[PDB]
Parts: structure tokens; C-alpha cells; sequence
DNA sequence: CAGGCACGTGTCAGATATATACATCCGAT
DNA sequence: ATCGGATGTATATATCTGACACGTGCCTGGAGACTAGGGAGTAATCCCCTTGGCGGTTAAAACGCGGGGGACAGCGCGTACGTGCGTTTAAGCGGTGCTAGAGCTGTCTACGACCAATTGAGCGGCCTCGGCACCGGGATTCTCGAT
DNA sequence: ATCGAGAATCCCGGTGCCGAGGCCGCTCAATTGGTCGTAGACAGCTCTAGCACCGCTTAAACGCACGTACGCGCTGTCCCCCGCGTTTTAACCGCCAAGGGGATTACTCCCTAGTCT
């Protein structure tokens, strides 16, 4: 059997989910989310489509930008694994916490 | 050229809230500088939803909202709750 | 039926594609209960910001302009919509 | 001896009042007036006349302006204006204020004639004010006051007995003409802890008559008219005459009565004469005052002269009520 | 009462706060309620401000705030410290913070 | 009178309306006046980054084979210029994606 | 009611600029987000500078000065003298 | 006169010492010239605001006022001066 | 010879330069760097000494939060002593130059 | 418009802060 | 255990702040009913966009499993950075003198707000055909196990 | 250290599609032409403070010595994440109803403005 060496199945789709500009993330567990957050605050709230698309853009952005601190702090500590601690510490210098 | 402060009335909070002790001038100034800031902050916001809501005027509900938006949970709550209670309290009398 | 345990929604192949796009090579373990918080942390700082809005405006819907208003106030500035 | 520099004065506020609308002016050019007008000098300089405490310099400029040109400017230039002018000439009408009169001629209505040509834009008080321009600017001497008072009471105590009406302002405290009448009435089934057509009654009465010719407005406590005598079937007829009918309840009926004699000098020196002997004295009742100030229940009254008794005053005629 | 601020029971000015939101061209009709209920906002911020930092300057048997007991009383709460991250303030210092890693040997 | 008309806008020589920025100006409570000269040299302003900014995303279009602009086209002029992604370092545009960027350190030594 | 947006004038300068390409709706409405955004940040800054200076106006020589201090470097030049031709060229009548 | 090099008056022992307020015990060699040029190129960017304000006011002085402006243009607000 | 270990007599200065408010950077070297910066954007220009002292404070409190970051950068990546990688990892993760 | 008055600014007595001397008390060596 | 930096304790400056003194622009200056109209609060509709449900297909998610390459702990070293000391040199304080320009005030004067009257531009509706999405196969290229 | 098998991807061609762009019918906001109050441009005045210079004074900066300990290279262990295959599953698309909510009028109702003596 044809078994490619781990890390090019890595790089490869790498190059397509950054060739690309789908969302990468279901509609509907992402609009179940968002209700859920959202009836915390006020209950029986509706939300238009276009609401809950700029929601989704605009997180998935925030995360994408998150995980590229993610790694270059990674790339920093002599490392090529991204760990919780990469994030808490982009997370502390970019000052969310 | 008569200066505009707030001297006065921080002193007299300050005094309100701890009749014991004193204020330096360079803090004096701060506290200034603090208040500006956040009245700038808050109107502001005020603004920027009264020009949203397609309203023409500022009201206590667009200063509220605006307290609300900036200021975190504890602090937008009291502050919302202080600020009610002086709204009723003008409009009774 | 109020809703329960959607955080589980986000899947961790979505994860993966997402760090996939952000230029990860490979992906630990733990990163996914990390990943999860934070969404929910952002996703909650928003939606308060974006309720806030359409309520004093006396409305029930929440419109993605009140959308684009609460990242605007952040300092985001989502462009496209609106 | 100042009459001309008091009549000078007079416009100045009217202008302040119906045209600028700052009674902030008004009130204290109208004190400035009467204050000069009761002067027995001839003013010469303005720093003598700002011995009147609140001669502030506005007051002082303008009489040495005024002695030294013989006029003000600014009073020349607020003659010619015809804005100004059309303005205060229609606030001349009754019902006619300062909004009144500004828009109007803001719609270009700024005569009597165009006034009378526009009759759909005047509510009913307004239309009677345009009716009786002339009848109202006229003064009512005092045999007139006399024969409309004796038909007013005789139809009051036709219409019951027990009404008690009395004519109160200058012509109750004998002056030879008034600008119109004010008339006070009480029943003593009415009083502050007690009917809303009591002065329904008298108003119709009086209407059946033929006395009252118009109506302003009525209500259950005061009624604004006008009231002409009638003619002798071959005189002239009589001119046109603003009545004003107040029913009020009879605990304050008589202290209605004082307030309403006048005058306001003599209100003025009396209510303080009742402050500082530990009294307040209002339109309506005397009430006692606390040593902190805290008004007391009103004292019961029953007559003038128990009202001065309260104050520890003697009782005055109203002729003697100048000030 | 005769000034609108004890009608309303504070001490911040209503007729200045009044004046700058005329002026300050946010929007040119300002209803009567917003002013009271700004200084409200804002002399409830003040006094939050003015106790923690009295609570902070009293501690070190000083009994004058100062710029450093401001610094203090603001980095040390949370709310406050998230009301004003992104705020320098003139000689207030840091907070004594350091990291566990850079202390020494235990020996 | 009533001389034929002529928009200010075409006077300025411009394509962006200077009356329509003038109304905004005027409406959205920035000033007690608005001078005259100020709407038509912030029309101008607009129209130069408009222009430059599309300029990128044609040449981008074009590099892609494609005739019409997307926003991914709009995203790689931004991000590729130095000074436009200076301008808009804080804008995010909706589906618009990432640069292509892979560390150096991730490629394969062999 | 009715919409305004800067399609038509995005669309001219487009045409002006590549003769020869197209548009998306989503393309175009980004185009008209940034259109209004920066008229946003432009306006804002000349607001803040006429209050800066006591001053109750705004002129070309404010929205100069805003845009010298918002658009980085040569972005910055260039608008300024592209602005200034067309001030020039609206004045000349 | 004209200044010909003044970023060597931040001496070693003043980067020392901000870098211990900072919390910081030991530090290489290239911190001095890394720090030294981090800081004139923030003093330049604040100084462009600043002059560019001086000037929009007609004014040959830079005031503290200016300063205070341009620092609060980039989100770093200062207390205490204005 | 008293020679204390390397290291207690960096804590020793660490809690006196985080208890104190100085400025910790001589004036006229500062006057000067900034009136040198100045002059490069417009030629004769004199300023108030408020504005210099409020641009030493700003740049002071801009190299303290950026010597912080470098010191949480460097702990992280199993170290005590900061490098010029670790600012531009800083400055990088913190948005400031691109 | 004329008063009434809360702030703005200036001045000096003085609580409060700071610096300067010695006796204990605790991390490196 | 000794000894240089942290602690207290007492004292002597010293100094910057709070209680008076005087001026100066803000700040608010009668009331009691009787007309007359207004934003809006609720009653009453009108689409219609979002909510909810049910069923059929299937791309995607969950789960198992064999590695193999990367995370990580331990060792050795050598050189880069710490602390200390004598010396210099430039910061800092205190005068001394000078004038460039910030701040204020008076005078108009062009400039922008504001209002009829007019009309051409941009928005909404309604086609329509072509750039592009999608599918299929061939050609080209990238990757890993051995010869 | 390339051949070749195996897989992934680009290219060419064919087909259909739905929305980008153009045209028509407008409504109303942009434009012209006037008036009129005033924001500030331009001169004149102060007089504050920023600049230049000099003379001590000494604390910080610096060059150099010397120890030592920490970053970095290296090596060996092991463990856990990735590539691939197999088995669910709920995401998504198709249709339906439906129902309350944003956008309208519409009567009136307490609130606010005018007035007046």
C-alpha cells in the first residue's frame, strides 16, 4: 500500500485551504452555537441570515489571524507542534488578557 | 484666559467618599484628564447611535446604551442603576 | 427546546481546516478545548455588543448591521456586508 | 416732572415683551417707569438718577442719550422697522401675543385690515378682540361702573338671594375710571371643602338680559366676557366693555376681594407687613407661619377687617389702599 | 433647590455637562435627561476611582494620593484595568510583578 | 437665467459626486459650516484610493485569468501592497481569504 | 424608500481605469464599505481638528491636514496633490 | 547646532534599567541597538503627528497638547498633560 | 572580597526600579534625540518642555510594556535572557510592523 | 437687566512628605 | 556563622497643599386656571422573512490502528554576560541675558447658511446573453520504495 | 539518487446557467440665483517663556578584569499525532405550513406650549 510520509497530507491542503476561500465550517452547528450564546442575554431572539454569515466571516477571520500568532510563536520555541500555551501566550501579548 | 476644570468637583467626591485624606496637584490633573476621556467616550457613542437610530436628539436611553456598550458588567450595571435613580430623582422634583 | 452543549458543534476536522489555513504543520491534542473556549469567548463579547444595539433600537431581530456595528466597536471593521 | 423721558421708557419693553419676548426686561424697564413717573424732579444727569439702585448703567446711557439728542436711535431705528411696528400694533388686540403677532406677520397679516380679511385664521377669542379694537382701548367712567354694578347686582340677587357679588380694583377703591371690571362672586353652599353651575346661572341670567354681549370663555370658576349698557332708544350706544366674573368659595372669598382691590403697592406692603409679623396673606387664605418657616392650617375668615385684625393692622377703606 | 444639580442630588455640574454636549456638536438637539444622567455616570466613576485609590494610598501610611496610588488602584482591579488598558498614565509606575520562572533557587 | 447646469462635480473634473459628499458632510454633524472647497478635495481624495485600489485588484483579476473582480482579487491587492495593507491593517473582507505563507521551517529539508 | 451607494461612480472609475474587466455585486459592495469608511475616518479627523482649534468650520485645509495625517507616505502625497489639482481646478470655475 | 547622532545618548545603563523596570535579569548584546532603534522609529511616528498638528495650527511651537493628540491618534493615551 | 552570585543583584535592582517612578533616562539626551528626530520633518522648530517630558514619559512606558513582552516571549521559549528575536517576535505578535 | 453667587486665581500657615542619623534583621559565602 | 542590603525609630528640614480674599463671568429670576395642538401608545392591518417540520442522499465526522518523526530530558562545554573598581565626562543645578513668537484684541469682508425655483442625475424595474462554474478525460507533475 | 509505480493536479474541451450589465421610466436631490449674519484673516500690541551661555558639582557612564553559568549542540527515549481504511450521521437540500414581526394608518391622550390677569 501507498503510504505518503507524515507531513506532506500537512502541506498539501495547506496550499489548497489557503487557495481557497470557503468557509471551512458548518452553517448549522455554528448557527446552533449563536443561538445559544445569544438566549443568554435575551430569550426569543431572532437573527437574520446575513447576521449570523458576518458573525461566522468575521470569527473565522479572528481565528485564522489567532492560529497564524499560534504559530509563529510555536516557530519561536524551537518547535514545529502548536500547544495550548503558544495560544495563551499570543493571546497575553496581543493584550486579550 | 479663565481655565475649564473639574477640580472642585472631584475634590468635593473626594471628600464624600474620604473626608480623612487629600489629593496631590499631578493626580488633580489626572483625574481631569480621566473625567475628559470618558465624557468624550460616552458622548461620543451617544452620538454615534443617535446618528444610527436615524434620531435626531440625545436622550437617556442613547447615554444609557452608551454606558452599557463601554463600561464592563459590574460597572455599566451601577452605573446604569445610579444613573436612573438621578434621572427620577430630577424628574419627580 | 433550549439549546445545550453546541460548542460540540464545532468539530475538530473544522479546527484542523482552520489551522490548515493558518499555516500550521501539525496539531497537538489539547489545542481543541483551548480553541473552543476562545471562540466562545469572542462569539459571547460579540453577540452582547450586537444585543445591546438591537435593543435600543426596540427591535427583536438581530440585523447584520447591528452585526457589523458591534466588530466596528471592537476594532474589526468587517466589510462586505452593509 | 419727567414726562417725557417716562413715556420714552414705555415702548422700550413693549418691544422687549411682544417682539424680543424677554419679560426679563420688561419687568424691570416697567419698575424703572413707574419708579421715574412718582420721581417730583426733573432729571438732569444719569448718574443722578442711578441713585435708584438698579439704575445699572443700561438705564443710565440711555436717559443721558435720551437728554442729550433728545431721542435713542435705537428707539428710532425700532419706530421705523416695519416688523417691529406691525408686530406691536396687532399685539394691541386682545387674544394677539408675541407669537401670535409674529406669525402673522411672518404670513404677511400686519394691519387691522388684513386682520379683518383672514377671519378663518382667528379662533373665537381673537375675533372678539378684532370686533371691539376701539371699544376695548376705551376708558369707562365712573357713572357708567355705577349703572352696570347696580344691574349686575340686581340680576345676581335675582337669580338667588344668597349670592354675595362684589365689583373689586381701582373703582372699588373709588378711582374715576377703570380699564375693566373685575367682579367677584361666592355661595355659601360653595365653599374649599364643598356646584359647577352656579356661575352658569349668573352668566345666563345676565345673558337674558342682554348685558353680556359676548362670551370669551367660561368655566366653572371664571368667566371671561364683554358687557355693553344699554341705550335710551335714542343716544348713541354705549361702547363695548371687557367684564370678568371669578367665583370663588367663600373661606376665601373675602381674601380674594382684598387681593383683587389692590393696589399692588398696597398688596405688596401688606403681605410683607404680614411677614414679618408671622403671617402669610395670599390670593386665597392667611395662613400662620412656624418659627422654621412651616406654613400652618389657613385661618378661618370672615371679613377684611378680620384679616387686618390677623396682621395686627388697622383696617383701611379701600380709598385709603393706594399703597 | 435652585441649581439642577441638587435638584438631582450630585455633585458634578449639569448646566456645564449641558453646555459641552451643546457645544460639542454631537448632536444639535439635546434632550434635559442626558446631562443628569452623564454626571451621574461620571461621579459614580470618580468616586470608584477616588476610593480604591484612598484605599491604596492610605496603605502605606500615606494619607495623599498620588499618581502611583492612582496607577495602583486601576492595574490592580479588573474592571477598571479593562476600562483602561490601553492608558498611560504620567509617573505611575508598574505594577511589582515578577514572573515565578525568574525568581531564584529554592537552596 | 437659469443658465444649462453643469454638476460640480463635472466642474471639479471628477467622477465621485462632490455634491453628494457635501450633503453627507452637512447631515452627518461634523461641523457648525462646511466650507466650499472641502467636499471636492475629499472627493478627489476618495477617487484616487478608489482608483488605485481597483487598478491593483484588475492587475490581480488579470494575473488570475479572469475578466471580473472578486473579492478574493480585492484581498490580494491589499495584502500585497505595503502601504494599502498599512491603511487597512484592521480590516477584515468578507470572503476574501489568506495570502499564500508558508514558514520556512515547515517545508521539507530532505 | 431608496438606497444610495457609490455603484454608479465605482463603476465609472473602473471603466476609466481597466476598460476591459468586470465586477461582482460582493466585490462592489466591499468597494462601497471602503468608500465609506474611509469618507468616515477622513470627516472624523477634520471634526476633531476644527474642535482642536477652536475653530467652527472645516475647509480644504482641514481635510488636508487629516488626510496628510491618516494615508501613510507616498499614498498620503499623492492624494494631497491629486486633491489639491482638483481644489485648484474647481476654483479656477 | 545640527545634530549628527544623538540615539547613542540612550545610553546602555538607561536600557538597562528600563528593561529591569521592565522584569527582566539578563539581557544579550543586540538589546541595546535593537531597542535603541525600536525607539527612534516610535519617536518618529509620534513626532510626524505631532509636527503635523504644530503645523495645521500655524504655530512655530510644539506643544504638549500636540503631543498628547497624536499619542491618543494611535491609542496610547496619556494622562496627565492635557 | 564580597562578591554576590549573578543574579540576586538583578532582583535587588528589579524591586527598587519597579517600586520607584523615576524616569530612568537622562533629560538632555532625550531633548536632544527628540530635537534631532524634529528637525527632519520641519527645520526650526522649538518646543515646550511639558511636551518633551510627555514624550519621554510615552516612550518610557512604550519600551516598559515592550520589555515585559520580550521577558514573557524569552520565558517561553525556555529561557531567561532576552534576544533581539524575541522583541521582533514581540513587536511582530503585537501588530506594529506588519 | 439687575442681583446672587459658584468658580478662578492668588497667598500664607502648616500637616504631610522626605531625607538623614543610628540599632536590628535577613539572603550570599 | 559574617556581613552588606532591607527593616524600624527618632529628628530635622521642606514644601507642596488647604483655609481665606477678592474678582468675574455664569445663572436663574410669580402664579392657577383655561385653550390648543403634538409625539406617541395602543388598536388594527399587510406582507413576508424567519421559524419549524418532515423526508431523502450522502459528504463529512467519528472511530481504530500502525507506525515514525518530533517533543523532551539529560550531559558537556566555552564563551558571553554578571559584578566590581578606578577614572572620566557629561548630566544637573543655579544664575544671566535676550527676543521669537504665543496669546489677545479691533476691524471689517468675503464667505457660508438659508430660501424659492428648476431640472437632469441616479434609483427601481425588467430583460438577456455571455464569463464562469462544473464535469470528464488526457497530459503533466510530485512523491516514495530500491536498484 | 533516478526508474518507475502510484497518486495528485493542470489543461483542454464541452455544456449550461443566472446575474452583470444595459435600457426605460421616472422622483427628488443637486444646481442657480439671490439675500444677510458672521468666522475669521489681517494687522497691531503685550510679555512668557524657550533658547543660548557660563560656572561649578558630582553622580552616572565607561573601560577593563575576572569568574561562572546558561544557551546551545549533541544524544538517546518514547509517545502521540498523522495517514489510511471502515462505519455512522446529521448537514444539506427539497418541499410544505405558519406566525409573529417590521412597516403602515389612525384615534386619542397625557404632555407640552400659549395666554392672561
Amino acid at each position: 500500500p501507498h503510504r505518503y510520509r507524515p507531513g506532506t497530507v500537512a502541506l498539501r491542503e495547506i496550499r489548497r485551504y489557503q487557495k481557497s476561500t470557503e468557509l471551512l465550517i458548518r452553517k448549522l452547528p455554528f448557527q446552533r452555537l449563536v443561538r445559544e450564546i445569544a438566549q443568554d442575554f435575551k430569550t426569543d431572539l431572532r437573527f437574520q441570515s446575513s447576521a449570523v454569515m458576518a458573525l461566522q466571516e468575521a470569527s473565522e477571520a479572528y481565528l485564522v489571524g489567532l492560529f497564524e500568532d499560534t504559530n509563529l510563536a510555536a516557530i519561536h520555541a524551537k518547535r514545529v507542534t502548536i500547544m495550548p500555551k503558544d495560544i495563551q501566550l499570543a493571546r497575553r501579548i496581543r493584550g486579550e488578557r | 484666559s479663565r481655565k475649564e476644570s473639574y477640580s472642585v468637583y472631584v475634590y468635593k467626591v473626594l471628600k464624600q467618599v474620604h473626608p480623612d485624606t487629600g489629593i496631590s496637584s499631578k493626580a488633580m490633573g489626572i483625574m481631569n484628564s480621566f473625567v475628559n476621556d470618558i465624557f468624550e467616550r460616552i458622548a461620543g457613542e451617544a452620538s454615534r447611535l443617535a446618528h444610527y437610530n436615524k434620531r435626531s436628539t440625545i436622550t437617556s436611553r442613547e447615554i444609557q446604551t452608551a454606558v452599557r456598550l463601554l463600561l464592563p458588567g459590574e460597572l455599566a450595571k451601577h452605573a446604569v442603576s445610579e444613573g436612573t435613580k438621578a434621572v427620577t430623582k430630577y424628574t419627580s422634583s | 427546546k433550549v439549546l445545550r452543549d453546541n460548542i460540540q458543534g464545532i468539530t475538530k476536522p473544522a479546527i484542523r481546516r482552520l489551522a490548515r489555513r493558518g499555516g500550521v504543520k501539525r496539531i497537538s491534542g489539547l489545542i481543541y478545548e483551548e480553541t473552543r473556549g476562545v471562540l466562545k469567548v469572542f462569539l459571547e463579547n460579540v453577540i452582547r455588543d450586537a444585543v445591546t444595539y438591537t435593543e435600543h433600537a426596540k427591535r427583536k431581530t438581530v440585523t447584520a448591521m447591528d452585526v457589523v456595528y458591534a466588530l466596528k466597536r471592537q476594532g474589526r471593521t468587517l466589510y462586505g456586508f452593509g | 416732572l419727567n414726562g417725557g423721558i417716562t413715556d420714552m421708557l414705555t415702548e422700550l419693553a413693549n418691544f422687549e415683551k411682544n417682539v424680543s419676548q424677554a419679560i426679563h426686561k420688561y419687568n424691570a424697564y416697567r419698575k424703572a417707569a413707574s419708579v421715574i413717573a412718582k420721581y417730583p424732579h426733573k432729571i438732569k444727569s444719569g448718574a443722578e438718577a442711578k441713585k435708584l439702585p438698579g439704575v445699572g448703567t443700561k438705564i443710565a446711557e440711555k436717559i443721558d442719550e435720551f437728554l442729550a439728542t433728545g431721542k435713542l436711535r435705537k428707539l428710532e431705528k425700532i419706530r421705523q422697522d416695519d416688523t417691529s411696528s406691525s408686530i406691536n400694533f396687532l399685539t394691541r388686540v386682545s387674544g394677539i401675543g408675541p407669537s401670535a403677532a409674529r406669525k402673522f406677520v411672518d404670513e404677511g397679516i400686519k394691519t387691522l385690515e388684513d386682520l379683518r380679511k383672514n377671519e378663518d385664521k382667528l379662533n373665537h377669542h381673537q375675533r372678539i378682540g378684532l370686533k371691539y379694537f376701539g371699544d376695548f382701548e376705551k376708558r369707562i367712567p365712573r357713572e357708567e361702573m355705577l349703572q352696570m354694578q347696580d344691574i349686575v347686582l340686581n340680576e345676581v340677587k335675582k337669580v338667588d338671594s344668597e349670592y354675595i357679588a362684589t365689583v373689586c380694583g381701582s373703582f372699588r377703591r373709588g378711582a374715576e375710571s377703570s380699564g375693566d371690571m373685575d367682579v367677584l362672586l361666592t355661595h355659601p353652599s360653595f365653599t374649599s371643602e364643598s356646584q359647577p353651575k352656579l356661575l352658569h346661572q349668573v352668566v345666563e341670567q345676565l345673558q337674558k338680559v342682554h348685558f353680556i354681549t359676548d362670551t370669551l370663555s367660561k368655566g366653572e370658576t371664571k368667566f371671561m366676557g364683554v358687557c355693553q349698557l344699554p341705550s335710551k332708544n335714542d343716544e348713541k350706544e354705549y361702547p363695548h366693555r371687557r367684564i370678568d366674573i371669578r367665583l370663588i368659595p367663600k373661606d376665601q372669598y373675602y381674601c380674594g376681594v382684598l387681593y383683587f382691590t389692590g393696589s399692588d403697592i398696597f398688596n405688596k406692603n401688606m403681605r410683607a407687613h404680614a411677614l414679618e409679623k408671622g403671617f402669610t396673606i395670599n390670593e386665597y387664605t392667611i395662613r400662620p407661619l412656624g418659627v422654621t418657616g412651616v406654613a400652618g392650617e389657613p385661618l378661618p375668615v370672615d371679613s377684611e377687617k378680620d384679616i387686618f385684625d390677623y396682621i395686627q393692622w388697622k383696617y383701611r377703606e379701600p380709598k385709603d389702599r393706594s399703597e | 433647590a435652585k441649581t439642577r444639580s441638587s435638584r438631582a442630588g450630585l455633585q458634578f455640574p449639569v448646566g456645564r455637562v449641558h453646555r459641552l454636549l451643546r457645544k460639542g456638536n454631537y448632536a444639535e438637539r439635546v434632550g434635559a435627561g442626558a446631562p443628569v444622567y452623564l454626571a451621574a455616570v461620571l461621579e459614580y466613576l470618580t468616586a470608584e476611582i477616588l476610593e480604591l485609590a484612598g484605599n491604596a494610598a492610605r496603605d502605606n501610611k500615606k494619607t495623599r494620593i498620588i499618581p502611583r496610588h492612582l496607577q495602583l488602584a486601576i492595574r490592580n482591579d479588573e474592571e477598571l484595568n479593562k476600562l483602561l488598558g490601553k492608558v498611560t498614565i504620567a509617573q505611575g509606575g508598574v505594577l511589582p510583578n515578577i514572573q515565578a520562572v525568574l525568581l531564584p533557587k529554592k537552596t
